């Protein structure tokens, strides 16, 4: 299977089946986080998408060709975090994102908080643009978290 | 052994559940990948 859409990443190594993250495909590429495949293969069907691309440090990885996402947030628009829980329906979330304050640059950031299985979900601009990926980040003074807005760059 | 099966279409839906705050917060970058809190 490589029609454009959101995927659920699985595996059957522990009880049952477990989600272990969320994925793209776009363009033939599938792109996900580095945590949730830790660059190993995937099986489709009856097809294998082998690892192309991927850096621990910006935790993304690119399977079948190199990073194809190159939307952006525009610092000012609210965004919607397509989730897709483990065991549950794909559900659109609309929020406006803060900031992450870094020495290398501001980074947008979503404040929702899904089970760790959902890491690799896609967020969304008003054109249906994926401007970035859920799953990585921090946890704030209250205990709730708070992603990055992951984008790769197209080469 | 990893696989996928597909979840959706990627559009944006009119309507959907707004939820969330904006934080504005000082991070960092480990080489692992990490984001931590700098005060
Ligand atoms: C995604 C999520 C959503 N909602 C709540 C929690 C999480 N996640 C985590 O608390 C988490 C705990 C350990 C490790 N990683 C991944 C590493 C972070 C850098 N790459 C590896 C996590 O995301």
């Amino acid at each position: 299977e490589t029609t454009d859409g959101v995927y659920r990443v699985m595996t059957r190594r522990l009880l049952g089946s477990t989600q272990v993250g969320v994925g793209v495909m776009q363009e033939g590429v599938f792109h996900t986080m580095w945590h949730v495949t830790k660059g190993a293969a995937l099986r489709s069907g009856e097809g294998r998408l082998d690892p192309y691309w991927g850096d621990v440090k910006q935790d993304l990885v690119s399977y079948c060709g190199p990073w194809k996402l190159d939307a952006a947030w525009d610092g000012l628009s609210e965004v919607q975090l397509l989730a897709v829980p483990p065991g549950e329906r794909a559900k659109n979330i609309q929020t406006l994102p803060g900031i992450f304050k870094t020495k290398d640059g501001d980074i947008g950031a979503v404040a929702l908080d899904y089970p760790a299985g959902t890491s690799g979900s896609p967020i969304l601009d008003k054109c249906g643009r994926v401007i970035g990926l859920y799953g990585n980040g921090v946890v704030i003074k209250n205990g709730s978290y708070v992603s990055a807005i992951t984008q790769g760059k197209r080469e | 052994d990893m696989y996928i099966e597909r979840a959706g279409d990627i559009t944006w839906e009119k309507d959907a559940e707004v939820t969330g705050n904006s934080p504005r917060l000082d991070v960092a970058l480990d080489e692992s990948g990490d984001f931590s809190l700098v005060e």
